[PDB]
Order: C-alpha cells, then structure tokens, then sequence
C-alpha cells in the first residue's frame, strides 16, 4: 500500500542501483578532462552575481556544481576531505570511485556476483595493493641534497596539471625554497597570497624576507636604517579601563577639564612606556588613533596599524620576537631586528618589504598575471603543491609517479588473483582493471592511442622491471627516474583507501528514500 | 593509414571553443570602433 | 516621434531590423551553424543523421537536401541553403552536401575580407572571375571516354556506380548494386547512347526480407492480388505461343451505360424479361470478345463484376481489379502492347507480351504483391529491393535514385573528372597563381576562394582522422612537382593518393555544378544589407 | 545564431550516441526476460478502454508500448519485419542488435574505434557467419519420414517458449499434421482458428473439415449424408440489376403486381436453375432474405447465409469444389462432395461439423483455454509455429539450435579475425562475444551460471563435437540430435541478417535532430 506519503520518490532494487552507477558515471565523466598535464580547465558560472571562477581541482568543481543525487554527495564529501587532508589528487578518488563502480555493474550484471562477494574480493586486493604500494616505496631525507631534488621533482608532477605547467621549471624552486624555510613547521598559515594585477605568469619572484599589504602612518619616514620591530595586540585605542561600568560623576566642569587631562596623560604615558625599549617601529592589531600617531612622530618610531590576526604570527615569527602587550619588564621578550624597511609598489598598491631578517619561518608567494581567475588559479595550484610538499616533510616515503604507482600495484593484485578460489577472485580482477583505467584515461586527455602505450606498459613491467612509466611529450615508454617524476606515499595511499571505501559504501545500497523537500 | 590510433570522441569543446571565440569576437567589434585618432566616445 | 504615434508599416511592433556589421555576422554564423551539421556528413567516413518529422515518422539520412529538407528552420539564410541542397538533388543528384558546405566556405573566407573592408561586389565578381577561369581549366585537362569501345565504357559506370553507392546506404552489397545499376541502364538506353529516359524506371522499395533478397526483374509491381484465388497462382504460357498475350482494359466489366444520368423505363413484364436477357447476353458477349481475342491474364482498371469473375475462371483466365491509371502506362510500355479502351475495338495486334506472371508471399500474411518479368531486353526495368527496416529500404530508394542520377550524367558525351578531392586543389593552386599577376584589388579575393576549396579536403581529414596541414601539404607539393592532376585524398587507405588505381569517377557536370551554385549563392547573401524579419 | 524555430531539441555530441545507445539498451533490456523456455510472461496496460493484452512476441510488445526515441523506432520497425517474414525470432533480434550496440559502445569510448571500422569487421564477420550456416545445415528432402520427424521438433522448439510448453507433445502432431494438410500451401490465412474459453487447455482437436461459425437459418436439418456443397458469390437476394438508372413507367397498379411477381419469378426461375444440378446443400456469403430461403424447403436443399469472403476461400479447398455462378452452364461448372455434415455445440455457440471430405487442403483449429487471455496467447502461439513449418516446408534445410547454432559461427568468426590483423580485428572479436550472449540470457532467465555453463560449452565445440549444447531441464551439456530440438536454414539466415543490418543502422549517427511534434 502507500507507506511514505505525498511527493515522495521510493526505489526498489532496480531504480535504486543503476541510479547511483549512473550518477556515479555522471560526476566520473565530467572530472575526466581535467585529469591529467593535457587536461582541460573547466568553467563555473554561478547562478546569482554573475559570478564565474576558472578551477582545474576536482573538489572545486564539486563544491559550486548543485548535485541534487544523493550518490553524487558522496562523491562530492570524499573529494571535499580529500582536499582537506593532502590539498592534491582529488580528481584520481573520483575518477577511481567511479570506474569501480562501472567494473561492479558488469560483475552483478554479467557475471552474476552477490555484492558483499565483491566486497571481499576488494579487501583482499586493497590489501594486496597497500602492501605492494609500501614496498615500492623508497626512503628519503637522509641527504638533504636528495630531499631537495625529490621536492623539486614532486612539484614539477603537481604543477604540471594545473596553469603553472609550463613555467613550472621556475615556480618549483619558488615551491620548494619556501618549504625549506619552514624549519619543519607544518602549517599553511604562514604563506601569504598577494594578488597583483600585470605582468605574466612567469614574472613571480622569490621574496627575501616578509612582505605584506599595509601602509605607515601621515607622518612617518620612508626609509629607517636597523629599524626594531615590535608587535602589539594592544589598544592603542580608547582605552577605557576595562571595568566596564566605570562612569564620571562630575559636581563642576573644572575638575572635568583636568579629568581629560589625565586621560591623555594615561595614553601619554602608555606611549612613554613604549619609548622605554628605544624601538624603531610599532605594529597594531587594530587601528591606531591620532594622538597616538602623533606621539610616534618626535620618538622616531614607525607605525602601522589594522594587522588581520593571520599577520600578527605571519610577521612575528620572521621577526623572531614574540607578541608583547604589557610593556612592564624589559628585560625579557628580545626583539629582532630587520636591514631594510623600505617599501614598494607592484603595480597600483604600496606594500611594506622587509629583508634581512633573523629567520624567515613565515613567507609570502607574489604571483603577476593578466586576469584574477588565472591569480585564482595561481592561488589554488600553489596552494595544492604546498600543501603537498608540507605534509612529505613529515611523512618521508614517496612513490614513482607517472602511472607506474598504478600498475606496480596491479601486478601484486594480479599475482594474488589466481590463488583465491571462488567467484570473488573476478571482482579481485576488477579492482586491477580498475587501477589500469587510471593510466588508460592519461594517454586520452593527451590524444594518443592508449591501448598500445597500456599494453606495452602493461607486458614491460610483468617483465622484471619496474621503473618503467608513460612520457606523453613523446609518446612513448621511458624511464621515470630519468624524466623525474615521483609522488608521496601518502598520497596514493589516500587515493586507493579513499576509493576502495568510495565503491563500498555505494555497492552496499537497495534502496532510496527522498523526504520532501523543505 | 585510416581507422588507427584515436578517434575523437566528445567534440562538445569544439563547439564550446568555437562559441567563445565569436563571443569574444562579438565584444571587441564594438570595442574595435573606438581605436586610434578617428575612433569615437562611448556612452554607457 | 513628437507624442504622436510614429507608425509607418503595418505591425510596426512586431517586426524588426539589422544592419551594418552585425547583420553579416548573423548570415556567416548561421552558414556555420548549417556547414557544422554538413562537415561531419560528408566523405565516405560520414555518419547519417537522424531527422524526426512532426507526424512521429522519421527519416535517417546523410544526403543533405533531405536533412535539410525536413529540418523545421527560422533563420532565412539555412532556408537559400535549404533550397540549394534541394537544387542540386532536383537536377544533378549529386553533391548536395558539398553544394552546401562550399558555400559555406566562401562565406566563411568572406568574412575575413569584410572586416579588411572589401566591398562585397568586388568579392562577389571576384568569385565569378575565378569560378569561371576554374571551369576553363578544368575542362581543358579532363579526358574524353567516347574513343573507347562499350566494353571499357560499361566499367566507367561501374568506377562512378561503386564511388555514388558508397559514403551511403547498402555499403554491403555495394559491388552487386553497382552490376545492377549499370545492367538497368543496359536495358534501357538509346543505340546513339545520348539523352536517355529517366522516367521510364521508377522507384518501388518492400518492407521485408534482407538486403541479399534483392536482384533484378523487368516488369511491373502490383499491390494486390488475382481475382477470387481459386485459381493457381503460377500461370504458365502455352506450348506453342509467342507470348501470354497481355490484355489491358480502361473499361469495367458491366453492361454499357450512359456517362449521363438516364432513366431505363421498363413499362411491361415483357419488356422486364428482356432485361434480364440484356443483362446476361452482354456478360456472355463481353467473355466471348476477350476468348476470341486468345488473351489469357486481363488487366482491367475500374475494376470488375461478382459475375464475370466466375466467369473468367472456368476459362482459365486471371484478371485484377482497382489498377490505377499510373500503373496502366508502366505496363503498356514495359510489355510493348497497346491499350484498348472497348471491347468492339479489340483486336490481337494491340496485346502486349511478357514472360510469365507469378505471385509469391515474402511472410506470413502481409499483402500479395504481384510480379511480372521478361524474356528479352525491353524499355522498363523496376528495381526490386528490399529491407530489413523501413527506414532501411526509404534510404535505398533515394540512394539507387542517386545512382541512376550519376549514370544518367556520364550519359552526356564528354564529361568525366577524377574526384577524391584532387577536383578541389587543382583548381585551387591555379587561382593563387593568377593572382600574382591579377593582383589588383581583388588579390585577396582569389586566395579566398582559392582557400575556399581546398576545405573538403580537410573536411575529408577530419571525417578520416589524419592530419589536414600534413595531407593539403603533400597534395599542393605532389601537385607542383608533376602537372599530373588525378591523384586526391586516400580516404579508405589503400595507399595510392592516386586515384586511378582506386577505380573512382564523378561527373564533370556535377563538380562544376558545386562552384557555381556556391558562387551564384554568395553573390546573393553578400548583397543583403537590411534584415526585416516578422513574428509568427 | 539559432537556426532553428522554437522547441527543437538538437544532439551534435557524446550525448547523441549515448542517447541512441541507452535507447537500445532499454529496449534490449525490455526482452530479455521473454527469451527461452524458463522466460516470463508480460502484461500491457492500454491506455484507451482498459483492453488488456498478455503477449510474448517482443514484436507485439514493442508496437503497443509508446516510445519517443528514434532509436527505438529501428529495434521497433526490425522487429515489425521479423513478424511479418518468418513470425518467430522476434526477440532474438532485439536482444541481439542490442547486444551488438551494447558491445560497440566499449569500442567507442574506451578502445576509441572509428563506427566505419566496427561496420567494417561487422560486414567480414557476417559473411563469415552465414558460411558457418552452409556447411552446418542438413537437407532432409530425401525422406518424407524424417522430414516428417523434423516438423516435430521444430514445433518442440517453437511452443517451448510460449505457455505450452507442458501441451507441446500434443499439439505437436497437430502443427505438423495441418501442414501436411496444406501440403505446401505456405499462405496462413488458410487456417481458421475458433476461440473458445472453457475446458481443459490439451481438449484442443484437428478435425478433418471446416467449421463454420453460423448455423442454419429456420428450418434446415442438422444431421444429414451425401451432400453436394455448392458455393456462390451470388447476390441471389432481391437482384439488383446492374445499371441503377432502371425504373418502371407504371399506368396502374395491377400492373405493378405483375412487375413485383415478375421479379420472383426470375428469382424462382434462379433457384430453379439450382435444381437442376441435384444438389442438397448450398452455401452464398452475402445474406439470404426471406423469399429465395423458402423455395430450398421443398427441394430439399440447405442453406447458409452471411459467410465471409475470406471463409469462402477455405471453404472452397477443404470441400474441393469450386465457387459456381452464372448456373445456366451446369456441364463446365465443379461442385465438391462430403459424407456427412452434423451441427455441434462447444459452449453457447453452436457449428457446423464437416467429416469426410475429399479434398484435404486446408483445416480449421479449434483452440480451448481459461481465459481469453490465455486463449489469445494460445493463438499466438501457433501462428508463429505454423509460421516456421510453413516456410520449412519450401527452405528444407535445417539448422540445430540450443546454443550450438551461436557457437559455431563464433567458431568460424574467430578463426578469420587473425587473417585480419590491424584494429578490425577487435570489431570482429566484438562481433563474436555478441553472439556468446544468447546462450547467456537463455541461461539467467533460468537461473543457472553465466559463466562456467558457457565455458564448458565453449571447450566441448573446439574439441571436436559440432552437436554439443546446453539442456536447460538439468543444467549441462548434452547431445541435440538426442533430445530432438532443431530451426530452419531462413530462421537463422533472418535473425543474423536482421540483427547484423539493425546494427549499422545506428552505428552510423552522429545527430539527432527533432522537430515540433504536431
Ligand atoms: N609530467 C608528467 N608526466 C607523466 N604523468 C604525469 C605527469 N604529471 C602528472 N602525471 C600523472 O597525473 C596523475 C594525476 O596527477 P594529479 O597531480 O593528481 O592531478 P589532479 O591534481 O588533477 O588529480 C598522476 O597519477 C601522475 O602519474
Ligand atoms: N570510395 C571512395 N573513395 C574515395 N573518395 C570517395 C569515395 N566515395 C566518395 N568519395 C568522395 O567523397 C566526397 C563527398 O561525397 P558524398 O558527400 O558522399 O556525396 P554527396 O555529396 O552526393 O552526398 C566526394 O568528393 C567523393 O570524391
Ligand atoms: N527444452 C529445451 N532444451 C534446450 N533448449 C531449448 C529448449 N526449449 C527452448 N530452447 C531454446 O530456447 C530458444 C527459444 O527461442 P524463442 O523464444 O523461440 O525466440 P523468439 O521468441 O525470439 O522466436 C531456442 O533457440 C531453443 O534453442
Ligand atoms: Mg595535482
Ligand atoms: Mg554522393
Ligand atoms: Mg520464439
């Protein structure tokens, strides 16, 4: 009888699979352009305010795009916390999630298999392909001058997808440079993203030191020798006292007159209290007002004010000082010191310049082009390589990129296929097809046959070698380690847990059930 | 020679590239107008 | 204005206008909004289209004036190429897709040369200049086929049978098409092989059967059946004979009537008998008449009578009923008879002479179609072919129709070019050289069109999946280094860009028709300046 | 720049060839449940008078179901010709054609094969296929006997799909007999089959005559012997003569009594006419009126009015006789001859019941089940049966089935593919694994294994036994010339043909163009 109520949509075990499969098809085709160094950008035009945004990343694509199917949220989730632990490779879970699915319709299709047999059949060729992946791996950061090289050639496989492809020669020591500035401090706040319009692509030049989007005061000086750098998160402001319910009961305005007068030898000797250190510039969080502008004048002190609270650690940490508001003791808290404070213009916006720092744990990536949805792109592509070369500071194994991390681990799903008796080995069969269809969609998106270049990869590497991989410039197999392409362990490790978990929380569906909608 | 190697499937970037192209192109002749001594002012 | 309202033509509100540059870019971009849908059908590597009708009936098809043709339109200018398409396939029957996308590429050409600001009657004569200096060329280095005997001539239709069947329909039974193309000509053709009679043979596809189920007969096609099939089915001629001896009748088997309205008084029972012998004597007269005329199967067109039925079939004598008039004059000129209009006018020299007459079933219970053959060479032939689809045998029909076109024009004495795309850049390097020296004005208006036809090639590239810059490179090289001008675009791969070795002919009368319905085509759209268009 | 008018939906891209190939795959899908032995029955729900149908022919479903989509329109129009030229193997090209698009869709997406090279390897592997059938045909025209045994099993093969498959062994004896009736006649419009709902669905009969549907008019006896049965198309009511524009000059009505008393005299001098040949039955198609019916009482003769001209024709050939007018000639004129004619009742309806006539060139079927449902199935069926052994009759040959007749033109398929080598040999390869799917849709609709029952099918031919096939009652491999099922050579020859052409037909796409419904 009827069970759900009015503008309801059920489905039972024929229009509940084969609506997922499908969607899942859906979203898989859309994201397979954008695979691969010859892939296509797409285009987003939002519904309201007219606005558009240029993206190559999976996530961002699935982000804006409405996707009322519920198998598609899926698909949109796993690309959305994939770009939240690694930044790069959200585009492969995809494509992955959703050949899987395509090898599990034939399977319940053709062949007839139950779909917790399939299953079991990945679990066992997951297994296979994780231990097979951890054994092709490789230490690393024993020699610096390796651990250099293989960043180097890490963000020249990142970059070369995105719109850096071709000045990524350039961009990957401007990548790697400011990695190894952290001094292992792994964070992402502490690379700033100064958008500038003009200029080219290639004309993004390594900065030395901090440079940031503020101004000095009306009447400061342009140019201060040694200056010292300090950081309030004061208020320089109205002060007001803080025992908020303060109030001025006044008998006679004479007194009153004299009351003001305190007020302003309060801040007076706040500023006093700052002349004690002999500092050469003062750094606010929040505006200054003009009294205290003007007490800065005769001392000789810098001043700038309005610092977002990313800035505060962002310049404090180049400094190498830390952030003082009480001003009472001064034998603590030793300030740094900086050569040139002197700043300048790119393009229609003064920026202050600083160089010749204690230490440079904080930077900041200047990019030039034509048009802001490049700069977007510019901010998104960087912001995946960083991200990636971050996290290889911490986890230190890597693995040959260039679809050979693919089929190396197919050849030990493969090898374990044939021991494994049953009608779950055919689904064992299908996750290594699966992998196979990575390198397949590669030689696609670059034009070239890939049937030949999958089938010659495929018959080398059974072999004995195994440091083969495709070269799309040319066409043809070469070796990998001469071309230098190479990726984390982590990353592909993500890619194949998150798709083995992708295929099986949609493989395990009878049913759908779509309230109404608010 | 014929039937090897490829064939080009999904020719909608074609037509896509095809229809950005003439809409730029579209833009600038209006824009074309206004160049050099003998161009002309525009009111918006 | 001035508050008053400022109307001048009726519907002043509804209609609308478009000048200058912006309503050139709507002519161009509606050119390539119809050559896109053409490009990717031209060349033996095409892909039909699917056309849907209002009624629910569709059509698949790849010859562009029947895409066109049932293609529901807004924009004038695709409805001048509607009509062009249509033009090429009235007369010529060949070429309509290459009609279409060469326009298009004299327009596309055009609109580079607009923007240098060209006024468009100097790009329009500059295309009949250079149409016609092509045309002058090309004649000049064709060779001429009367010289050798009919043996060799039989096999230049085959070369221009296999080239028209293929990039179609029946790509399967192509070889055997092209043999029955060329023996339907063979029967009916004129002794001085000069201007022979397309309507004789007529169009006739069946739903059913396969393709390899087809094969020749030379007679008529009729959609029914004997009367009351008591009778057997199969009727055989006598021993001795020279023929069947066909009757045909343009009169029913009743009793004659006034065509006037009449009124038979009858004012006796005396004079009622006698109508009664009347009526029986004139039936007695009437199977008398056509006994003594010794013809065996009748052919009666306004159909007949309950009882001159039996009677018809105790004589051993088959007959049909409802048999249109169209049909009447395909039999009398297949089986060589005359038709009488009465009964007192026959006589045995006006019957005509066939083979045999037989009926088959093709199934189960679909319909009895009637079907009838001849003994020797006769001036009728209707193709039998079949389908397994009805949309199968409709795309048959009009591609055998388009065969029979091509060997119609290789008729005409003189007119026969190697295609394959060598037609198109050798009149395409001869314009550049004129230009050299022609510059004028006009310079760039002969490297347009000079551009403007080596595009099917490249149209062929794409179709083929090789590279256009590298294939027009090698043809312009192969065509500068040695004056030998047949060799073209190896569209199937079997190596030889020449193209004698390919067995591959196209009429000389239908590639000039292709610039010069482009040309006359583009000197009209060029000349419009105003666009007024009203609302539905 | 819009060409086209308003509300014309276009398709020039991927989505075209996906929206044509889903089409067919929804059609294939569509039927294959209804293919082989085990396969279940559907029901249509009309949308005009609730008029239900329950029917197996896909060709019957197809045609009565609406569908939009122009690819169905070919799966619709191939079927409709398969109807109309064997009458069986309906499904077998929908499911077949369908499989062969459903198989050249991985060809274009993932090998990336050109549609002119899949028609191309489709045309040599045709031919290759239809030359298997030559040299794997038996002709059994040397025997009446065993061309007597061979009807049977065509009928076993033919009634197993529909719902008799219990009452085949049955109605066996009665197809085959029917067509020895005709004796090669192969025009089914020949056979009257009476509908009659009620008994048992094996109470069905071949009597030897013809049954009519109508009784005797007023007074006629029932039971009678040694009667001449002659037939006319003769108005024989009322004549009308054959110019309208008669009419009578009357001065007075007593002479007017003379002209009405005239016109039966006429009338009694026709049926006087009748006398004269000694006949005791007589038989017109155009109803007979009062005055002519009452001169037959005291001659002596029966009469039986309103049959149908197309019931005149089988009426003619089983009596032998011949269709008799103009009755002054009674020397040249044939009348036909019977032993005994009975009036029955089976149900309401009563019949008249012809035994013992000369002429055995046509029968009637008198057909009895529960519902008119089943009765109409029931119809069905024995016309597609009668269809086959009608046009077994004048193509002798005979071809064995049960999956040996799929696996022996993909025997002589692959062997070809390699004299090939280029990329047309994956189209043939195509080709072949398309036929391997018969055998497995009619291995599911039973519930067996798709696989390992084709593999073991698949080893038992190349091992040298061109007789093996799958045997659905147990579930393995036996003998076919044991078990006694076998089709025609045109069977066969259609199914490759129609299926094979069907599939060049929407291969060769590349846009979809709809105009405005009307
Ligand atoms: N220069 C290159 N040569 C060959 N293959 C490459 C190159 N750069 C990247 N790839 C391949 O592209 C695949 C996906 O790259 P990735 O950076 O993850 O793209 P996305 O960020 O869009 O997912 C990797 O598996 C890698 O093998
Ligand atoms: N078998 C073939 N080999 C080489 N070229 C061919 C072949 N068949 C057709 N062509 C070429 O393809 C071009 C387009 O022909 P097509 O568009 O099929 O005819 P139409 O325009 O009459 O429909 C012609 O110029 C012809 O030379
Ligand atoms: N008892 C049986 N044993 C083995 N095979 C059978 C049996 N009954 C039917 N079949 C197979 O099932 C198929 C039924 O086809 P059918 O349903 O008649 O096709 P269509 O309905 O399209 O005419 C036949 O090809 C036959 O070989
Ligand atoms: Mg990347
Ligand atoms: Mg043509
Ligand atoms: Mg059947």
């Amino acid at each position: 009888v009827q069970i759900f109520g009015d503008q309801v949509t059920e489905e039972r075990a024929e229009n509940a699979r084969l609506s997922a499969f499908v969607g899942a098809i859906a979203v898989g085709d859309l994201v397979k352009s954008t695979l691969g160094p010859k892939g296509m950008d797409k285009l987003l035009q939002s519904a309201s305010s007219n606005t558009c945004m240029v993206t190559n990343d999976g996530a961002t694509i699935l982000k804006s795009i409405p996707l009322d199917n519920p198998a598609a949220k899926v698909l949109v989730n796993i690309s959305k916390v994939q770009d939240d632990e690694v930044g790069d490779g959200t585009t492969s879970v995809t494509v992955l999630s959703a050949e899987l699915l395509r090898e599990a319709e034939k399977l319940i299709d053709q062949s007839k298999i139950h779909p917790q047999t399939i299953i079991e059949g990945y679990r066992l060729a997951s297994a296979a392909a994780l231990d097979a992946l951890t054994k092709a791996a490789v230490d690393n950061s024993h020699d610096k001058t390796m651990f250099r090289e293989d960043l180097i050639h890490i963000a020249k496989t990142t970059l070369s997808s995105k719109i850096l492809s071709q000045d990524k020669d350039h961009f990957a020591e401007l990548a790697t440079n400011a990695i190894l500035r952290l001094k292992g401090s792994t964070n992402l706040e502490h690379i700033q993203i100064i958008k500038i319009l003009g200029g080219k692509l290639s004309d993004s030049f390594l900065d030395e030191g901090f440079i940031l989007a503020k101004k000095f005061g009306n009447n400061q000086p342009k140019r201060i020798e040694n200056a010292k750098i300090l950081i309030a998160n004061t208020t320089l402001d109205t002060d007001k006292v803080k025992i908020f319910g303060t109030k001025f009961k006044v008998d006679s305005t004479a007194k009153l007159a004299q009351l003001e007068k305190a007020e302003r030898e309060k801040m007076k000797n706040k500023i006093a209290k700052i002349s004690k250190f002999g500092i050469n510039t003062f750094i606010n969080r929040q505006l200054i007002y003009d009294y205290p502008e003007q007490l800065f004048t005769d001392l000789g002190i810098n001043s700038i004010e309005h610092a977002d609270f990313e800035g505060v650690e962002r310049l404090a940490l180049v400094t190498g000082g830390e952030v003082v508001s009480t001003f009472d003791e001064p034998s603590k808290c030793k300030l740094g010191e900086c050569d040139v404070i002197e700043e300048i213009m790119l393009g229609e916006q003064p920026f202050l310049k600083f160089s010749g720092c204690k230490a440079g744990e904080a930077c900041t990536i200047v990019l030039r082009g034509a048009t802001d949805q490049t700069l977007d792109e510019a901010e998104r592509s960087l912001h995946d390589a960083l991200s990636v070369l971050s996290q290889t500071t911490k986890e230190t194994r890597t693995v040959l990129g260039g679809g050979c991390a693919e089929m190396v681990m197919s050849k030990a799903v493969d090898t374990e296929a044939q021991n494994i008796d049953g009608k779950k080995s055919l689904a064992v069969e299908a996750f290594a097809r699966a992998l196979r269809q990575l390198p397949t969609i590669l030689a696609d998106n670059a034009g070239f046959d890939s049937s030949e270049l999958v089938s010659k990869l495929r018959s080398s590497i059974y072999n004995g070698i195994s440091t083969s991989g495709l070269d799309l410039n040319n066409g043809t197999i070469a070796d990998m380690r001469q071309l230098g392409i190479v990726e984390s362990y982590k990353l592909k490790r993500a890619v194949v847990s998150s798709a083995s978990e992708a295929a099986e929380v949609l493989l395990r569906v009878d049913n759908i059930i779509r309230a109404r909608p608010r | 020679v014929p039937s090897n190697a490829t064939f080009k499937n999904k020719e909608k970037p074609q037509e896509v590239r095809k229809a950005n192209i003439i809409a730029a192109r579209s833009v600038a002749d209006a824009i074309r107008t206004s160049l050099g001594p003998k161009g002309m002012d525009k009111m918006i | 204005e001035m508050g008053r309202p400022f109307i001048i033509v009726k519907d002043q509100g509804n209609k609308k206008r478009q000048h200058g540059l912006e309503a050139k870019k709507s002519h161009i971009l509606a050119a390539r909004s119809v050559a896109s849908i053409i490009k990717t059908s031209l060349g033996p590597r095409g892909l039909d289209k699917i056309l849907i009708s209002p009624d629910g009936e569709i059509t698949i098809t790849n010859d562009g004036a029947t895409i066109l043709s049932q293609m529901e339109l807004d924009n004038e200018i695709a409805k001048l190429l509607v009509q062009l398409s249509k033009s090429q396939d009235d007369e010529i029957g060949d070429g309509t897709t290459g009609v279409v996308v060469l326009a298009s590429a004299l327009l596309d050409q055009a609109l580079e040369l607009i923007q240098k600001g060209i006024h468009p009657i100097k790009i329009a004569n500059g295309f009949d200049e250079a149409a016609k200096l092509a045309i002058s060329k090309l004649e000049e280095t064709c060779d001429d086929i009367s010289a050798s005997n009919d043996e060799l001539f039989r096999d230049f239709l085959l070369r221009a049978a296999k080239t028209s069947l293929g990039s179609k329909i029946v790509s399967k039974d192509h070889d055997r098409f092209a043999e029955m193309a060329v023996e339907a000509v063979i029967n009916v053709m004129d002794k001085d092989r000069k201007d022979v009679d397309f309507d004789l043979i007529k169009m006739q596809g069946r739903v059913g059967g396969s393709i390899s189920d087809s094969k020749l007969i030379n007679g008529v096609i009729l959609d029914k059946d004997f009367s009351h099939p008591q009778m057997p089915k199969c009727v055989l001629p006598k021993e001795g004979s020279d023929g069947v001896k066909l009757a045909i009748l343009t009169c029913p088997f009743e009793p004659p009537k006034p065509k006037t309205k009449h009124k038979l008084d009858i004012s006796s029972v005396e004079e009622y008998q006698k109508l009664q012998t009347y009526e029986q004597d004139k039936f007695k007269e009437m199977i008398d008449d056509v006994k003594k005329a010794g013809a065996d199967v009748v052919i009666c067109q306004w159909g007949f009578d309950d009882e001159a039925n039996h009677l018809l079939l105790q004589n051993d004598l088959p007959a049909v009923r409802w048999v249109g008039g169209q049909e009447l004059e395909h039999i009398a000129i297949s089986t060589n008879g005359r038709i009488v209009p009465r009964f007192q006018d026959l006589s045995k020299d006006k019957l005509g002479t066939c083979s045999r007459i037989y009926e088959q079933e093709f199934g189960t219970t679909k319909d009895r179609m009637l079907i009838i053959e001849q003994s020797k060479e006769t001036k009728t032939v209707t193709c039998f072919v079949r389908g397994s689809n009805k949309m199968i045998v409709d795309e048959a029909e009009r591609a055998l129709h388009d065969s029979l076109c091509v060997v119609r024009n290789l008729v005409k004495d003189s007119r026969v070019v190697y295609g394959g795309g060598a037609a198109e850049v050798t009149m395409s390097l001869a314009v550049s050289e004129e230009a050299d020296k022609q510059r004028g004005i006009d310079q760039y208006a002969f490297r347009g069109f000079a551009q403007a036809l080596d595009t099917i090639p490249m149209t062929l590239a794409e179709n083929s999946g090789l590279d256009p810059i590298g294939t027009l490179s090698t043809l312009k090289s192969k065509q500068l280094k040695e004056k030998i001008s047949n060799i073209g675009v190896d569209c199937l791969g079997y190596g030889s860009n020449d193209m004698k070795e390919l067995f591959v002919v196209d009429p000389f009368i239908g590639k000039k028709q292709q610039i010069l319905l482009a040309t006359q085509l583009c000197r009209m759209i060029l000349k419009i300046d105003n666009v007024i268009i009203s609302g539905k």
